[PDB]
């Protein structure tokens, strides 16, 4: 887990968000780098978002 | 060391002394020397109970427990916590009301019993609907509370299948004997499969309201476990045929036969015993007796009856003394009111059955006649048949299953009916005679010939 | 026509109660001329024994319902399992008299056992009046690893999102657990700071030291308490302004057994007014026979209705726990009780003495508390 | 748009009666019968819910 640097329409909302909204922003990659869906677990039923 | 045994006035106890004297000069001959207190009964009766325990308590501190009984009172088996918990010696229930599981296992019980896992059961019903692709429910229990537990199982287990399972609600029957109020509720079933968690005069009164719903008619079906079956010898009168049930029932099995086995269970728990220890935890003194405490020193079978395996079964139970390889003697109630075996379940609790889909023939006729044989030849793209995928059922969302005749030789040339999926033109036509004519289309495909030859116009095809 | 009907308790004088209930039993609008005989037998030293009285006294005699308390001290795992059980064969119908331990409301394996007591799990439903009047939505549920949490789990749960009204934190716990520090720690994640507890004396105790050892106490830190946790060291590591539950009428057991007997009595004859009415069996050798009349009794009791008893009114839930039990919610303040809440059953009165929120003032908090750290 | 004429055969069938009305799947309601009947047939329907 190496933080890394990040570029895109979403900071600039967030930061505008920040302006507007006074929040911080904990910002992490993902270690899938997917949307993880409802699929089943093993004993084959247990349908979970990933 | 030694097992009890009080039955069901049946098979012999001299009989049983010999299932005895065979069991112990079966195999692995016994360091232990393993002997058995058995008897026939007929009494759901406490005094009894105590009577029993008090004398076997007193008897040498009998160490083993094997029981099927020729009863049905489940709570019984639930009073056996006291001697579950008051002897804490290991409790096999077979038959009786000791293979009547209801009882919720305890920390304190030493239960097991090789009834009513009701997990098992619901799994096995569900792949039921599976194996003759019934997606299409109709769901009535009544309010037993244990049943709630099932209304569970079905909400569970149909929302942890991505199968599909088309849902009709469970409709409860809320008091027996409203018989106004239970047929508003019955005039909202509108399905072929019925499913069925009751009593058994409950059924009576089901039954009896059905054949005036018409929901009794012969291309229903109704499949109801071994709570309302009960005995296979008890058949009831207004119980037609195509009726189903699951238990682990003596039609398979012999009484001595799983006597023997559970015997070997015990003593490979005692072995287990005597690796790990060297040494085992007799029973309590006395019955009236609160000597020290109950702290089981040498710790009883509940780690120990983990692993057992014999003959080839693994007879290993559960945490919840349930059967790792269940039994699941599927029985089915024939035209004649006849119970008959249709599944079994010991291979990785897989279906063991006779591809027999139509059994709603006629017993309290409501004779139903639409099925319409068709057998066609694969025709694409008016028929274009495609195979059984593993794909959680055998369920791809436009095909039909069409037997087929599929030849074991050239020689035995005996056309087994395979079912395979089938899609095309006249197979959605088909379908819209479903939505229009509306009947039963009986699909098969064309071996011999191929439309029609003048083999001096005898008809092919 | 004459009833015998059961009584265990620790004394006789008690006893002696039921027969001078009974007697008004055979006077009060009930009418028999021998419809009622007594018969009352106290706890038993040996927990194991427990159906001598039962089978060889009690059903030898005929006895129809039992009226048992706990125990004879009504404290160690003498909770009524053994008398209970061996009146579980035939559908013979017992009323609990003062059980709150809802392993006896399991319907599925307990048949024929109601309770003029309803167990903690109906306190359940309580906290939730007290959600809409303290207007609570951030929630903290803790319950130690039980039937009876589980199933109070289960009343919450649905009372939650019946009006979908949404619990953060469900952590569970087994009774001894002392290094609850790490699910402290996840509690110290929060916005909610409504602390709704459920165990025993003892992990409660030890929880208050590591809580007040993690600081985890102040204004907004508010313990709702169960009543195993409102005795013994639960009692004495808790800290002041700590909201408790009382039911009042919860141990007037004379009281109880006024009513009990008005009820069993006028339902005994709600029961000769019916048809074929079944024979008690009187040995428990040879009689293999379960009440027929036994769901009959069940319907019975579910529906009669008596307004008239002390407590108030003697009508029941649909599991048979007495509906609108008065409520009485205490604060521990300086360990020294301050009633507030006061509940006909869900009727909100808050007593004028103020709540001292459990670390500082008297002002209503926030389990709300915003971190703007967006993960 | 019809659904169909559901006769009631004679007076206190009562559960022949409300098998034909469990058959009423609809909100307008048409009626010929005679009044007693009708007294009947709401005090029936009001059963039914219809």
């Amino acid at each position: 887990t190496v933080p890394q640097c990040c570029y895109g329409f979403c900071i600039d909302l967030l930061i505008k968000l920040a302006r507007t909204m006074n929040f911080t922003y904990e910002v992490h990659l993902v270690a899938d780098g997917k949307f993880g869906t409802q699929e089943r677990v093993n004993n084959s039923n247990k349908k979970e978002w990933n | 060391l030694n097992i009890a045994v009080m039955l069901g006035h049946s098979h012999d106890v001299t009989e049983r002394e010999l299932r005895t004297l065979w069991g112990p000069e079966q195999a692995a001959g016994l360091p232990l020397d393993v002997n058995v207190v058995a008897l026939l009964m007929n009494r759901t009766d406490p005094k009894s109970l105590i009577t029993h325990v008090c004398d076997l308590m007193s008897g040498a501190r009998i160490h083993g427990l094997v029981f099927g009984d020729d009863t049905d009172q489940e709570a019984v088996a639930q009073m056996l916590d006291f001697i579950s918990s008051h002897t804490f010696v290991p409790i096999l229930g077979i038959h009786g009301g000791a293979s009547m599981i209801m009882a919720d296992k305890d920390p304190t019980s030493t239960f097991f019993q090789f009834g009513a896992s009701i997990q098992q059961q619901a799994t096995v019903m569900l792949k039921i609907m599976q194996d003759y692709d019934w997606h299409v429910f109709s769901l009535v229990t009544t309010i037993f509370p244990g049943y709630r537990e099932f209304i569970s199982f079905v909400k569970t287990t149909v929302d942890n299948s991505f199968v599909g399972w088309d849902m009709q609600n469970v409709i409860t029957l809320d008091t027996s004997f409203e018989d106004a109020k239970t047929q508003v509720q019955l005039k909202k079933i509108h399905s072929s499969v019925i499913l069925l968690y009751c009593s058994k005069d409950e059924a009576v009164l089901i039954l009896s309201e059905a054949r005036s719903l018409g929901l009794t008619g012969y291309d229903f079906f109704w499949i109801v476990p071994s709570l309302v079956s009960g005995n296979t010898e008890l058949i009831p009168k207004e119980f037609p045929s195509g009726l189903i049930s699951v238990s682990y029932d003596d039609w398979d099995y012999s009484l001595e036969a799983r006597v023997r086995d559970g015997i070997g269970i015990l003593t490979t728990a005692a072995s287990s015993m005597l690796e790990k220890f060297s040494y085992i935890p007799e029973a309590k003194a006395s019955c009236y007796g609160q000597m020290e405490r109950p702290e089981v020193p040498m710790h009883t079978l509940h780690p120990f009856m983990v692993n057992v395996t014999w003959d080839g079964k693994d007879l290993s139970f559960t945490e919840e003394g349930y059967q790792v390889h269940p039994r699941l003697v599927v029985i089915v109630l024939n035209k004649d009111r006849e119970w008959e075996k249709v599944g079994k379940w010991e291979n990785h609790t897989l279906s063991l059955r006779h591809a027999v889909w139509p059994r709603y023939k006629s017993f309290s006729d409501e004779p139903d006649d639409n099925h319409l044989s068709i057998v066609t030849l694969e025709e694409a793209p008016f028929v274009i048949v495609e195979d059984i995928d593993p794909l959680t059922e055998t369920c791809v969302r436009n095909t039909v299953p069409c037997r087929k005749f599929v030849k074991i030789n050239n020689s035995t040339n005996e056309g087994m009916n395979v079912k395979k999926c089938c899609k095309g033109f006249c197979i959605d036509i088909l379908k819209k005679l479903s939505r229009t004519v509306k009947f039963t289309y009986d699909l098969y495909l064309v071996t011999n010939g191929k439309h029609g030859k003048k083999v001096n116009n005898v008809w092919n095809g | 026509k004459i009833v015998n009907i059961g009584a265990v308790l620790s004394t006789r004088k008690h006893e002696q109660m039921f027969r001078e209930a009974v007697n008004q039993a055979n006077k009060r609008h009930g009418s028999w001329k021998i419809q009622l005989n007594a018969t009352s037998v106290t706890h038993k030293p040996n927990a194991i024994q427990m159906a001598l009285s039962v089978c060889e006294d009690l059903i030898s005699s005929q006895v129809y319902a039992i009226l048992v308390s706990h125990p004879p001290t009504p404290n160690d795992h003498f909770t009524p399992t053994p008398v209970s059980y061996t009146a579980g064969f035939y559908r013979i119908p017992v009323l609990g008299l003062t059980t709150r331990m809802s392993i006896y409301s399991d319907k599925s394996i307990h048949l024929s056992f109601l309770r003029t007591v309803p167990p903690y799990s109906h306190q359940s439903s309580v906290w939730f009046e007290m959600m809409r009047v303290y207007s609570w939505n951030h929630i903290i549920l803790l319950v130690s690893d039980d039937h009876e949490g589980r199933a109070a789990q289960k009343r919450l749960e649905t009372l939650l999102e019946e009006r979908e009204s949404k619990a953060e934190k469900v952590l569970q716990f087994d009774p001894g657990t002392k290094n609850v520090t790490a699910l402290l720690m996840e509690a110290k994640e929060l916005e909610a700071r409504v602390i709704i507890l459920s165990a025993s004396e003892d992990d409660a105790a030890t929880v208050y030291r590591a809580a007040a050892m993690l600081n985890m106490t102040g204004s907004g830190y508010v313990w709702l308490v169960g009543e195993r946790e409102i005795s013994g060291n639960a009692l004495r590591y808790a800290p002041d302004g700590i909201l408790g539950l009382q039911l009042i009428n919860g141990k007037n057991e004379s009281a109880h057994i006024s009513d009990a007997v008005g009820v069993v009595a006028q339902a005994v004859h709600e029961l000769l007014e019916k048809e074929n009415i079944t024979d008690p069996p009187r040995g428990c050798v040879g009689n293999t026979n379960i009440w027929k009349t036994g769901p009959l009794f069940k319907r019975v009791l579910m529906s009669s209705k008596y307004a008239d008893g002390v407590t108030g009114r003697v009508e029941f839930n649909e599991d048979g726990d007495r509906k609108f039990a008065n409520y009485s919610i205490m604060n521990l303040q300086n360990r020294k009780l301050v009633q507030v809440g006061i509940y006909n059953g869900t009727h909100v009165i808050p007593n004028d003495r103020k709540i001292i929120w459990p670390g500082g003032e008297t002002e209503k908090p926030r389990g709300y508390q915003m971190s703007t750290r967006l993960k």
